[PDB]
RNA sequence: GUCCCACCCAUACCCCGCCCUCAGGGUAGAAACGAUGCCCUGAGGAGUAGGCGGCCGUGGAGGUCAGUGACGAAGCCUAGG
RNA sequence: AGACUAAUCGAACCAUCUAGUAGCUGGUUACCGCCGAAGUUUCCCUCAGGAUAGCAGUGUCGACCUUCAGUUUUAUGAGGU
RNA sequence: CCGGGACCGAGGACCGCGCUCUGCAAGGAUGCUGGCGUAAUGGUCACCAGCGACCCGUCUUGAAACACGGACCAAGGAGUCAAGGUUUUGCGCGAGUGUUUGGGUGUAAAACCCGCACGCGUAAUGAAAGUGAACGUAGGUGAGAGCUUCGGCGCAUCAUCGA
RNA sequence: AGAGACCGAUAGCGCACAAGUAGAGUGAUCGAAAGAUGAAAAGCACUUUGAAAAGAGGGUUAAAUAGCACGUGAAAUUGUUGAAAGGGAAGCGCUUGUGACCAGACUUGCGCCCGGCGGAUCAUCCGGUGUUCUCACCGGUGCACUCCGCCGGGCUCAGGCCA
């Protein structure tokens, strides 16, 4: 055939519309890229077989690309919300991803970016008021 | 596009490439073809032997259509038949019948004798014909005819 | 000081195709894997070719193949990393398998009718990844008319630059004793 | 905190301050390379104005990092600074100058949230 | 005036581009990064029956 | 004038770090990669005229960023980064 | 008196041909990286200029072939300082 | 074989050469401890100090020149475009190739479609009349990448003798 | 009459304005500069000082440092205020010092034990869906020697600057 991954990627290697360049780095702000990173092996709308992780209400949200479906993007995304434990999702998302050979190199990857979806969903520590060292002689006055 | 000449890049560079001692002056050596049988005969005679001087006679009110004979070797002879028969004979799905194949009308006036033939008779019609190409029709079997 | 005669020299030859073909910069990569990982000299010579120019890659006519088919190659595999054109002076196409980058209509026409096969580099790759039994052929790359005006010089016999053949045009004083001397 | 880095080198602080734009006003600071015939600062004497070489080329380990060990990335909105979810020990968010201030405040906010440094928070 | 404006483009060429450019059309990848949103779209040859 | 000892320092020499250039290698039954990437190794760096490469900036056009903005765009000033 | 002919006269003023031609003078606009000269040959109403070869850059290609060398050695010629 | 001093610590799981072999000074710094946790370190600016430092551009063998231009500032300001030619890139088709003079058509200067002729190429040579390209598996010899059944087959290209 | 990958008040026609105008020349001819308050003049009533121009109050406005010298308002150049240096130039480079003024970093985060508080899934099993067909999700069960979160104490690890 005409089309595959890598054909995919080579037309859409230098520019995209989900590309945003700018110096000291190029990010993808592609739905099913973890760590946002632009690159063929983090650049899930490209390949056959890719994972992304959202923040659910309370959990994380996976959606995986269903190779059988890829022609009928209605229903190409195995969606999954996992909302009970941490370690639960890690463990699933991990089998997700390792267990039957579906993008065991991005088993990381979707690990951390549940942790920093589920460690952002914390409640925020205020910030320690702000000392001062040259200003604080000018207005102590 | 002028984003990609190399003005773009002499650029704050004085003189822009032409140098500081030759000056990118109007026309030294003059315009044209000026000096051809002077400064500029060194590059004439290296190139260009034969650009001065006469040869031959003229032909005031040369009418070019009295010339008109394009030319066609026996190699692409059976080129001049269509696909399917030209393999049909090839192939020799006939051997009775011959093919009579009209230069003219194909846009040809004269048959040339370069490549071969294979032995298969053909007749051709054609204005003129090269003695070769005669030959080799002959030994291939066929007939060439005049027709003008 | 080190008194070098030569640094900072860089190599003369291509690193990678000029083309921005998305389909030969796939195969480019299979064969620099292929070239990397096996022992042939076969995949390293089609790898560079990859790389070269259009005039570099001079195209090769069933005629030319039917010439290198004979004297026991007839079931070699020929491969021609360049276009493969139709010969209207072959009127007979003998049975040949060809790989080549592309073929033209009529080329591909008849070598098929002939009972022969034709494949691409990749499929190539596939079924000969070692180039084993393969018969590699070049197109003559001097046969180009900006060639016959290299070099021009007296005594040379090259082509000269006219804007048209005549009588008038180049062929007096400097190419015949008649106008003083001949080139 | 920032990932472990090798410690940041310079090389240089100083600007390679254009020859005598200290005193042409007509001249602006920004450096040009002399190209005349004659020129000092050209032909390197001693005591003169340094010309911009790739020899003063930073690490490449610490290129692009501010002092916290951070590359910026600028954000305009808070989708924006959502892409720096997984990078939150080598990229700092920096607020583009045209953002309104209720835009600010959001991407401020959900940077607090994501643990990303925002250069220029305080408003 | 005489500026070049325009360009002769062989139709060979020109019927290359069109057939690419329909080709990739049918890739559902390559219409999300040119920045269309199919993401409820059947299927991405999207044909409707010509009775609507 | 001759002989001897110690010492001073060039952008030279030696060792080390870093930048770039050039060169040579590794990297897929892919747990895979801005393969235009990454990893390893060696050497080299003066330059007018001039050549080539890569990049920065400006006016306008197509696409895109579901981009920024009267809760303040652009511009301008700034011993603030 | 080459004087005068509207402050203009060894051929007035105005507009146009006209952006007249100049081998001559002046100028010719961001950055970095790599390479890097010549003032010599032959011809030219040629001598403040050209073409021509040389020096230079870039792009390649060829098996980069086991050859190449501003060098020494050995053997063997020439020369009239 | 023993001291005394200076500058430096690149790399970042293991892998290797090894040794004085439960370990090591062997393919690159660790261990322990103290003060401070802020303008203390550090940056920027102004000034003093030590050393260094001629005015740029240009023509030129040679410029800081007693060589020329430049009082200062803002804005403007100089290798463009067309035709023709050439070589080299990238494309499409390929012994052919080129729709757009024109016609058809259109959501109307776009896009799409059509073909007769014509241009270039497919044959040269001679002033011209004119003639017009295979003895050979389209030749022999020496090289020649790559294949090889290991006996040779020999691309491109070069030199050479032939047709 | 319709348009533009055109120009945008030193540009674009010489002319975006009472422009072939003002002005020059006997004349033929030559020939400029010059756009922008504000949405709306609402274009500053009134008091006071002054001969007046104006100033100071006051008023209009979203805004008067938008007041017909009117959008913004650069540089050259100038005034005041503050700091500093200066024995026949100054500027500048490397390097400290002083003074002034500052950007960061830090003020925690990880784990492990011991108590308190809260919750209901924590394993397992059953059913229904999905899916990469073995990995999950949703319901039912669980029901406190689980699981999760928040406080309090102790310990561990890492984490700033100068040594
Ligand atoms: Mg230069
Ligand atoms: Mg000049
Ligand atoms: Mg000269
Ligand atoms: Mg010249
Ligand atoms: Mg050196
Ligand atoms: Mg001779
Ligand atoms: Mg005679
Ligand atoms: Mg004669
Ligand atoms: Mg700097
Ligand atoms: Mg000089
Ligand atoms: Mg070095
Ligand atoms: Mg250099
Ligand atoms: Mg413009
Ligand atoms: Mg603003
Ligand atoms: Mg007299
Ligand atoms: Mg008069
Ligand atoms: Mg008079
Ligand atoms: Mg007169
Ligand atoms: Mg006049
Ligand atoms: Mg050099
Ligand atoms: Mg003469
Ligand atoms: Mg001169
Ligand atoms: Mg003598
Ligand atoms: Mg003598
Ligand atoms: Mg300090
Ligand atoms: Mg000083
Ligand atoms: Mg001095
Ligand atoms: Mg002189
Ligand atoms: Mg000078
Ligand atoms: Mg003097
Ligand atoms: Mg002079
Ligand atoms: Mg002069
Ligand atoms: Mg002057
Ligand atoms: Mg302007
Ligand atoms: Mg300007
Ligand atoms: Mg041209
Ligand atoms: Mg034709
Ligand atoms: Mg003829
Ligand atoms: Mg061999
Ligand atoms: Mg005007
Ligand atoms: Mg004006
Ligand atoms: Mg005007
Ligand atoms: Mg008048
Ligand atoms: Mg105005
Ligand atoms: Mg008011
Ligand atoms: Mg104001
Ligand atoms: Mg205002
Ligand atoms: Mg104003
Ligand atoms: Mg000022
Ligand atoms: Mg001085
Ligand atoms: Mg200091
Ligand atoms: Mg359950």
């Amino acid at each position: 055939s005409n089309v595959s991954a890598d054909l995919i990627w080579e037309v859409s290697r230098n520019y995209n519309s989900f590309l945003v360049k700018q110096r000291t780095g190029t990010f993808s702000r592609d739905a099913l890229n973890l760590t946002n990173q632009h690159s063929r092996k983090h650049a899930g709308f490209v390949n056959d077989k890719a994972l992304g992780i959202v923040p659910a209400e309370k959990g994380v949200k996976v959606i995986a690309k269903k190779v059988k479906a890829a022609n009928k993007p209605a229903s190409s995304l195995y969606t999954v919300t996992y909302k009970s434990t941490a370690r639960k999702a890690y463990k699933a998302i991990a089998s997700q991803a390792a267990k039957h050979g579906y993008r065991a190199d991005l088993r990381q990857a979707a690990v951390a970016r549940a942790s920093a979806i589920l460690r952002s969903q914390r409640p925020v520590k205020p910030e320690p008021p702000k000392k001062l060292r040259g200003a604080a002689a000018r207005r102590a006055a | 596009p002028t984003r990609f000449s190399k003005t773009r890049k002499h650029r704050g560079h004085v003189s822009a490439g032409k140098g500081r001692v030759g000056k990118h002056r109007k026309h030294p050596g003059g315009r044209g073809m000026a000096g051809g049988q002077h400064h500029h005969r060194t590059n004439l005679d290296k190139y260009h032997p034969g650009y001065f001087g006469k040869v031959g006679m003229r032909h005031f009110h040369l009418l070019r259509n009295h010339y008109w004979r394009p030319s066609i070797n026996i190699d692409k002879l059976w080129s001049l038949v269509p696909s399917d028969v030209r393999e049909q004979y090839l192939s020799g799905q006939k051997k009775d019948t011959a093919p009579v194949i009209d230069l003219l009308s194909h846009g040809y006036a004269k048959l040339l004798g370069k490549g071969r033939l294979p032995e298969i008779p053909v007749v051709v019609r054609a204005r003129y014909v090269s003695a070769e190409a005669e030959r080799k029709v002959k030994e291939a079997g066929g007939v060439v005819e005049l027709v003008a | 000081g080190i008194d070098l005669r030569w640094k900072h020299v860089r190599s003369s030859h291509r690193k990678a195709p000029k083309s921005d073909n998305v389909y030969l910069k796939l195969l480019v990569k299979l064969y620099r894997f292929l070239a990397r990982r096996t022992e042939a000299p076969f995949n390293k010579v089609v790898l560079r070719r990859l790389f070269m120019s259009r005039i570099n890659r001079p195209p090769v006519s069933l005629s030319r193949i039917a010439r290198n088919l004979k004297n026991g190659n007839e079931k070699k595999t020929v491969v021609v990393v360049a276009t493969v054109t139709d010969d209207n002076r072959l009127l007979q196409v003998p049975k040949m398998e060809v790989a080549a980058l592309r073929f033209t209509a009529k080329a591909r026409a008849r070598i098929e009718a002939a009972g022969g096969r034709t494949l691409t580099l990749d499929q190539l790759a596939l079924e000969k990844p070692t180039g084993a039994n393969t018969l590699l052929l070049r197109g003559p790359k001097n046969a180009r008319e900006a060639v016959k005006h290299f070099g021009f010089g007296p005594h040379k016999h090259k082509k000269p630059y006219v804007r048209s053949k005549g009588r008038k045009f180049e062929r007096a004083r400097g190419r015949r004793r008649s106008r003083g001397f001949k080139v | 905190a920032a990932k472990k880095h090798v410690p940041i080198v310079k090389k240089r602080t100083k600007r390679f301050m254009r020859h005598q734009s200290d005193r042409f006003k007509c001249l602006d600071s920004a450096w040009r390379k002399p190209k005349g015939i004659d020129n000092r600062v050209r032909r390197r004497f001693k005591g003169n104005l340094a010309m911009p070489s790739i020899g003063y080329g930073s690490n490449k380990k610490t290129k692009h990092m501010m002092p916290s060990g951070h590359k910026a990335f600028l954000v305009h909105n808070v989708k924006d600074v959502e892409l720096l979810l997984m990078h939150n020990r080598t990229y700092a968010a920096e607020i583009a100058h045209n953002v309104s201030s209720r835009k600010r405040i959001d991407i401020i906010t959900r940077a607090k949230q994501l643990g990303v440094k925002v250069t220029n928070a305080k408003a | 005036i005489w500026r070049k404006w325009h360009v002769k483009i062989n139709q060979g060429q020109k019927r290359f581009a069109t057939a690419s450019a329909l080709a990739a059309s049918a890739v559902a990848p390559l219409l999300m990064a040119r920045g269309h949103q199919v993401s409820t779209v059947p299927e991405v040859p999207l044909v409707v029956d010509s009775a609507a």
